[PDB]
């Protein structure tokens, strides 16, 4: 077959597409999950960021405990 | 940066110190015609090293200026990982590593990763 | 007889711990600090400015003492 | 003040400076020890006292012998580049971090990447400036080296900086407060060794020097003073890379003790091996890096991309 | 990977209550130093044909801003009546010298 | 002050640069002035980022004519040119001393340097090199690098086909 | 583990750490062997069957010749 | 070069590193052995034979020895064949560790030369403890071997094996 | 285990015959040592044993040998217990000499005995082949114990009677022994 062939004679690129395969696996549920918790609103901003009472903006303000 | 400079410098000046202590404290003897011809067992040389020396890996000589260039760009992957979108990271990122394995892996199976023959 | 490897490993132990055990111990002694400023992010640096404007040296530090006690309103 | 913070970072060099010069000296005593034991022999034992004083025995000898001025060679280049290879062994030392900060270093691990890469230069450039075939064979068999572990080298490190989050060499130490990379990172150190093993020319991948293979490489045409410099400036790079491997895999806790017992422990697997393995062949290096490294390091970009993205979600 | 976020998050939170500080103290010096500027400009300048305090000849430097519009200059223009000692004391500090 | 040292050490190895004869005295010529370039190109910038890789890229491309030039221009000459040793060094100490008595405040480039930018500017207080390399991976300049990504692939397809591996190997006949 | 008391006994035939320094400087090695004989040159002829064949005789050379 | 065994003067043709022609110049250890053995009588010649293939010292001895004796149509005692038969494997032992010894070294690899040239080391006593002498034994002669084993020494043959 | 590509005939072994078995437990075996230095692993183990071994060294000159009575090293003309040379210029040895390495002139005496007014060997040309002391007829010249007798210059290799006969005394206890513990086997 093709499957021992290769496990026979190129054992690590075997392996090693098995973790890559996993790479994209876990990262297409990782990805998922990012906009499934819609942390593009992230609840720690860089820099000093202050919004008026009035702006759209504040009404997303991720509300968070800690 | 200026502070590596100078002690750039000042660690050269202190290597070549080394050797000019060794150009003095280095016993001397009158050079002969044989003392300073080269070595090559024992025997005199027919050749010249300075012919044309073959090359065999010349393909994969250039292929390694190539694949450094991808390395000025995964590179700056993770530094822009926390401000970047993660789609367009994610996805662009992937469609790196593949395009780079699809070529080597396609020249491994064209054999051109092999040596001349 | 393994024991007479020892010798050589503690001397190369020993002289590559000797530097940053003797910065510790110059810095303690001539800034008075045991650890440098870490000019790693702007913030840092620009802090650092404001420190060698003020007391004139980055590593003495400021206390309440310097803030002006009293207002007479 | 200000004025003062630089004289500190001189003294810091210069300390670190004949600190690497005077290990290198005691670890070619360790080496020959070691590898002694190994062997079942008993190794360097007399001189001196128990053989301690060794290392500085034989500073003497190649100091004290004359210089050779090959009649063939362009004396300028022969005569210089054992000043660049020494120097660019103590100069990548600037990068190892310190919590007692000597530079800051920013993108230090490029600057690991750049340094390393400059000393095939000399040996490239010592090969071809003796004018002697073998000579010549040894330079051109230390550039087909670069050609092979340069590119996966990169790779290699950037899966560690992925796990870091920033090229600062400091970082190692806070991600590995709990735990060693080690652990995470089994096959890579494995390899990451492999790879280190080909920056400092040692067998297994042992090609500039070229022992029984060539007569003695690129340095065949060398003696007294340009030969030592070449000697030091050799196992200066085994000190360094043994370090990198202790700050990557090993905790990173410069400054506790143990930090240092790991090290030379990391210096006596370098020796260890060069007593277990055979050489490769001149083309089965280049193979192995092309054919397993590189699809190998590229394979673990993706996961620890997804690693990365996934751990981004829930942090 | 929590425990040096959390780590981080905390020394940012810092900065936030400082920036601010900093901010404030630098206007009320970045002001008081551009009157010192506008009249050593003034006096170095007394006997130049058209030269006036601002412009270069009387040409604006900006035709479409609003009135009294303030615009940062640049750096070297910043430091135009400085030694080179104070130049260099602000923008090397990164490289050390 | 440095960077007009700089200055005159580009503008000197440049000078010689034009009057290598031999490959291997040009390359050495060469790698001298990638590192200045190198070095100068990191003073007038907020980071040294480019620098590094910059370095990185050339240093590819060091080895590699080497290669070459040891297989193909293997047998040449040098010959040192008194009136170039002179010539370069009688300009390397005059341009020298001009950079003792210049008003190097005037001579300094004007592009903002990481200390250069204001206290406020608060896009200055991110990591190194964070926003700068950013947008060369979002939309829309993402497909740019995706475009060179074939390019250097199809590049890759183009240096086999032209080089005709099995054809033998490259010897100066 | 052990060696040790072994170490502490051979300092005391050789007549304290001084006495026991000098003679790791010229013979390289502290052994226990009990006295054969003397030669008329005065070289002292030692043997211990615990060390293996080749090490299981050696000999102290006189004093007076010391290197 | 070390690899060549101070002898051998390969002249190779290198395109490259491979060798397209290799001229393997010899002689330099031509030392006329066969024509001073034409001068000496049979015994005076027996040394020359411990010097040629010189890791199998009592090996081309027993070629030697054997060679006299069918002119000389003579044959040997029982005990003899059996030291010499005994001594053949030992010398054989002996030429085998040199070859994988000395391969190992060309090769790179370091322990295996040291771990068995103690082995080695042990065997040349036997040769010393009979001959007198650790290498050129010049013990197997054309009546069989020169002196009786020494009383004792089996015992060790057999500690060794 | 797998088969024999070559069956095997009697009296007969085979370093590579055995195939490759293509079972996914025997290629995942070979794959998992193939992939985590599984091989080289136990050979890093086996030369690490070594460091907890005693060394094989020998302290020399403190300590060293061992050798066997019959050890062929330097040369010596014994001497009767009378104190009379045992030579009588028979010349066996100069004639069985390999190398040539002997020369004699003999004369008679005045006491008329037969006996050498020249003796000389070039030891630069002896062997130690120990021919000469087989030869002796009454075991005049015999390779004494010493092989530590190295020169700074090649004249003084060469020996005359005078310097052989020195030898004869000053190694004669060691001979005498030698000889007693060894005469019967030759
Ligand atoms: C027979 O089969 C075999 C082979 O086949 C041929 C082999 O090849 C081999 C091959 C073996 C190997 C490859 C082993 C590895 C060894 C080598 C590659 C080279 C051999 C050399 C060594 C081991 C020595 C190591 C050290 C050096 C070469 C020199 C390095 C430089 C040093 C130590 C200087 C360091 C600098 C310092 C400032 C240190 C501190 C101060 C000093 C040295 C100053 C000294 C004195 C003074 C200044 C005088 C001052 C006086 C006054 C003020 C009065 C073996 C084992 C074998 O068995
Ligand atoms: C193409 C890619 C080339 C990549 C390699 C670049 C460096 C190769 C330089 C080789 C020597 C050139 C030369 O012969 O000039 C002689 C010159 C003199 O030129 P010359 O013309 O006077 O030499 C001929 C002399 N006569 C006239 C008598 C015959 O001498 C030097 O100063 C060269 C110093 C070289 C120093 C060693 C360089 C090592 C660099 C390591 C990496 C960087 C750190
Ligand atoms: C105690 C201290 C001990 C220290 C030991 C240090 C050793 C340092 C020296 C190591 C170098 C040894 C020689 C060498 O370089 O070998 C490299 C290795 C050999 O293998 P190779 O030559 O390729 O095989 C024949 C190819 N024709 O080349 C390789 O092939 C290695 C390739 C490694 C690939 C690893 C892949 C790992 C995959 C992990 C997942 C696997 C689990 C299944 C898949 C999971 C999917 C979810
Ligand atoms: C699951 C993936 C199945 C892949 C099947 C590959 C089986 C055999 C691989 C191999 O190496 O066999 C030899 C073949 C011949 O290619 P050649 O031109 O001789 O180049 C040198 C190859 N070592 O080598 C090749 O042609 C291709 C070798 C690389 C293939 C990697 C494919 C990985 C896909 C994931
Ligand atoms: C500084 C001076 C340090 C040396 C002082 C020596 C005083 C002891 C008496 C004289 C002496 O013994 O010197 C030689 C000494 C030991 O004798 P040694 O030649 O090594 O013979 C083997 C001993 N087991 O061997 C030595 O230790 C001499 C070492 C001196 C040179 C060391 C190299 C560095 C330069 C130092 C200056
Ligand atoms: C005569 C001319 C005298 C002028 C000096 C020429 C020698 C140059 C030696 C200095 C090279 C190192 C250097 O300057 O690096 C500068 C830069 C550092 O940037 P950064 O990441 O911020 O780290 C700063 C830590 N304090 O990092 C970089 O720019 C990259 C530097 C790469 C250095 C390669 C090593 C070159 C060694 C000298 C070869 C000659
Ligand atoms: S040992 Fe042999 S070669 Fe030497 S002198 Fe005696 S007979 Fe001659
Ligand atoms: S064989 Fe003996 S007795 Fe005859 S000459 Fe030689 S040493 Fe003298």
């Amino acid at each position: 077959s093709l499957l021992k062939r290769a496990w026979n004679e190129i054992p690590d690129i075997v392996g090693g597409s098995a973790l890559a395969l996993a790479g994209i696996v876990m990262a297409t549920i990782g990805v998922a999950n990012y906009y499934a918790k819609d942390g593009d609103n992230r609840r720690y901003k860089l820099g000093y960021v202050v919004y008026r009472h009035d702006d759209p903006r504040a009404l997303k303000v991720r509300n968070d405990e800690d | 940066m200026f502070s590596i400079i100078f002690i750039a410098l000042l660690i050269l000046l202190i290597t070549t110190i080394v050797m000019f202590l060794a150009s003095i404290l280095s016993k001397k003897a009158l050079i002969d015609r044989e003392k300073s011809s080269p070595f090559e067992c024992g025997f005199d040389p027919k050749s010249s090293s300075r012919l044309p020396f073959s090359l065999r890996f010349f393909l994969i000589t250039i292929i390694f200026l190539i694949f450094d260039v991808e390395i000025a760009l995964i590179l700056p992957m993770i530094i822009i990982m926390k401000y970047s979108n993660i789609m367009i990271w994610t996805i662009t990122s992937i469609i790196f590593i593949l395009i780079l394995l699809i070529g080597l892996y396609h020249e491994w199976n064209q054999g051109m990763l092999n040596w001349s023959n | 007889m393994w024991f007479e490897i020892l010798p050589g490993a503690v001397i190369i132990t020993t002289l590559l711990s000797v530097p940053i055990y003797a910065m510790y111990g110059l810095d303690k002694l001539m800034i008075g600090n045991a650890f440098r400023r870490n000019m790693d992010e702007r913030f840092s640096r620009v802090m650092y400015q404001r420190d060698f404007r003020l007391t004139d040296n980055p590593y003495k530090m400021n206390g309440l003492d310097a803030i002006p006690d009293e207002k007479t309103n | 003040m200000f004025y003062m913070e630089f004289i500190l970072s001189l003294i810091g060099s210069l300390l670190l400076i004949i600190c690497v010069l005077v290990s290198v000296a005691f670890l070619t005593l360790l080496e020959r020890k070691v590898l002694g034991y190994i062997q079942i022999r008993k190794g360097p034992n007399k001189v001196g006292l128990m053989g301690i004083p060794q290392p500085f025995c034989d500073a003497i000898k190649l100091f004290t012998k004359e210089q050779t001025y090959p009649l063939l060679s362009n004396y300028l280049s022969y005569y210089i580049s054992p000043i660049f290879s020494l120097f660019l062994s103590l100069f990548v030392w600037m990068c190892m971090p310190f919590f007692v900060k000597l530079y800051s270093f920013n993108l230090g691990g490029l600057f690991f990447l750049c340094c390393t890469s400059l000393g095939v230069y000399t040996v490239m450039v010592a090969g071809w400036s003796s004018n002697s075939n073998y000579a010549l064979l040894g330079g051109l068999r230390a550039v087909a080296q670069t050609i092979s572990y340069e590119v996966s080298l990169a790779l290699i490190l950037l899966s560690f900086i992925f796990l870091i989050g920033s090229y600062n060499m400091i970082y190692f130490f806070f991600y590995q407060v709990y735990m060693w990379f080690l652990i995470i990172l089994f096959p890579m150190a494995l390899v990451w060794v492999s790879i280190s093993l080909a920056e400092t020319n040692r067998t297994p991948f042992d090609f500039a020097e070229g022992e029984s293979e060539l007569v003695s490489g690129f340095n065949v045409e060398y003696s007294s003073g340009g030969f030592a410099l070449i000697f030091m400036a050799e196992y200066a790079s085994i000190l360094f890379m043994s370090m990198l491997f202790c700050v990557i895999f090993l905790g990173c806790d410069v400054f506790n003790l143990l930090f240092y017992m790991k090290l030379t422990f990391i210096s006596f697997v370098f020796i260890w091996v060069r007593g277990t393995l055979p050489r490769f062949r001149y083309d089965k290096l280049m193979y192995l890096a092309w054919k397993c490294f590189l699809s190998f390091s590229l394979n673990y970009l993706l996961f620890f991309i997804g690693f990365k993205i996934l751990l981004f979600s829930l942090l | 990977a929590k425990k040096v976020k959390r780590d981080e998050i905390e020394m940012r939170s810092a900065q936030n209550v400082i920036f601010p500080i900093l901010v404030a103290e630098r206007d009320r010096e970045f002001l008081r130093q551009l009157r010192r500027n506008r009249d050593e400009e003034a006096e170095l300048m007394k006997n130049v044909p058209g030269w006036e305090v601002g412009t270069w000849y009387g040409e604006p430097v900006f035709k479409t801003l609003p009135e009294d519009t303030l615009v940062t200059p640049i750096f070297k223009e910043f430091y135009a009546h400085s030694d080179w000692k104070s130049y260099a004391k602000r923008a090397h500090l990164k490289l050390w010298s | 002050m440095i960077q007009l040292m700089l200055y005159s050490l580009i503008i000197t190895t440049s000078i010689i640069f034009l009057n290598m004869i031999h490959p291997l005295a040009l390359g050495l010529t060469l790698l001298i002035q990638t590192i200045f370039v190198c070095l100068l190109t990191g003073l007038m910038t907020k980071s040294f980022w480019y620098s590094y890789i910059l370095f990185l890229i050339f240093l590819g491309g060091m080895l590699v004519l080497f290669i070459y030039v040891t297989s193909l221009a293997s047998n040449e000459m040098f010959n040192l040119s008194m009136k170039l040793t002179l010539f370069s060094s009688l300009i390397l100490i005059f341009m020298l001393i001009l950079s003792f008595i210049m008003d190097k405040t005037s001579s300094s480039l004007f592009l903002m340097n990481n200390d250069m930018q204001s206290i406020i500017n608060m896009n200055s207080y991110f990591m190194e090199n964070s926003l700068s390399l950013n947008k060369l991976y979002n939309f829309p300049t993402n497909f740019i690098t995706i475009l060179l990504m074939n390019y250097l692939l199809i590049t890759l397809i183009v240096i086999v086909k032209i080089t005709k591996l099995f054809k033998g190997p490259i010897r100066m006949m | 583990i052990n060696r040790l008391t072994k170490l502490f006994q051979m300092v005391r035939e050789a007549g304290g750490l001084k006495q026991a320094y000098l003679k790791l400087y010229r013979n390289d090695d502290l052994k226990i062997g009990t006295l054969v004989g003397i030669d008329k040159y005065g070289n002292k002829y030692f043997e211990n069957p615990y060390y293996f064949y080749g090490r299981n005789r050696w000999i102290e050379f006189a004093p007076h010749v010391n290197m | 070069h070390p690899a060549a065994h101070g002898v051998l003067r390969l002249v190779l043709e290198l395109d490259g590193e491979t060798v397209m022609r290799a001229d393997p110049h010899i002689g330099l250890l031509h030392r006329g052995t066969e024509k001073l053995i034409e001068y000496k009588t049979y015994t005076q010649a027996l040394p020359y034979f411990d010097r040629l293939d010189y890791v199998s010292m009592m090996c081309n001895e027993q070629c030697y020895s054997l060679a006299v004796e069918k002119l000389l149509n003579i044959d040997v005692p029982l005990r003899a064949k059996y030291i010499r038969t005994l001594f053949a494997e030992i010398t054989r032992i002996l030429n085998h560790i040199m070859a994988v010894g000395t391969h190992a070294l060309d090769v790179g690899a370091l322990t295996p030369f040291f771990w068995l040239f103690e082995e080695r080391e042990k065997m040349m006593e036997f040769y010393e403890r009979v001959s007198g002498a650790r290498m050129h034994a010049a013990y197997i002669r054309p009546g069989g071997v020169s002196l009786d084993m020494p009383l004792g020494l089996m015992d060790d043959i057999y500690e060794f094996a | 285990e797998p088969k024999d590509i070559v069956e095997v005939p009697k009296g007969y072994v085979y370093v590579n015959n055995k195939e490759l078995s293509m079972e996914f437990a025997d290629i995942t075996d070979r794959a998992a040592s193939t992939m985590f230095f599984g091989e080289l692993l136990r050979g890093f183990a086996v030369t690490l044993a070594h460091i907890f071994k005693e060394p094989a060294t020998i302290n020399y000159p403190f300590e060293k040998g061992p050798l066997s009575p019959r050890f062929r090293g330097e040369h010596a003309l014994r001497r009767y217990p009378s104190g009379e040379e045992r030579c009588i210029a028979c010349k066996l040895c100069e004639a069985i000499c390999p190398a040539q390495a002997i020369t004699i002139e003999a004369e008679e005496r005045a006491d008329g005995s037969r006996r050498t007014t020249r003796y000389d060997i070039d030891m630069t040309k002896c062997i130690y082949c120990g021919f000469c002391q087989e030869a002796c007829p009454v075991d005049a010249i015999v390779e004494g114990p010493n092989f530590e007798f190295s020169t700074e210059t090649h004249e003084e290799l060469l020996y005359n009677k005078e310097k052989l006969l020195c030898n004869g005394d000053k190694w004669e206890s060691e001979i005498a022994s030698n000889l007693q513990a060894d005469h019967l086997y030759r």
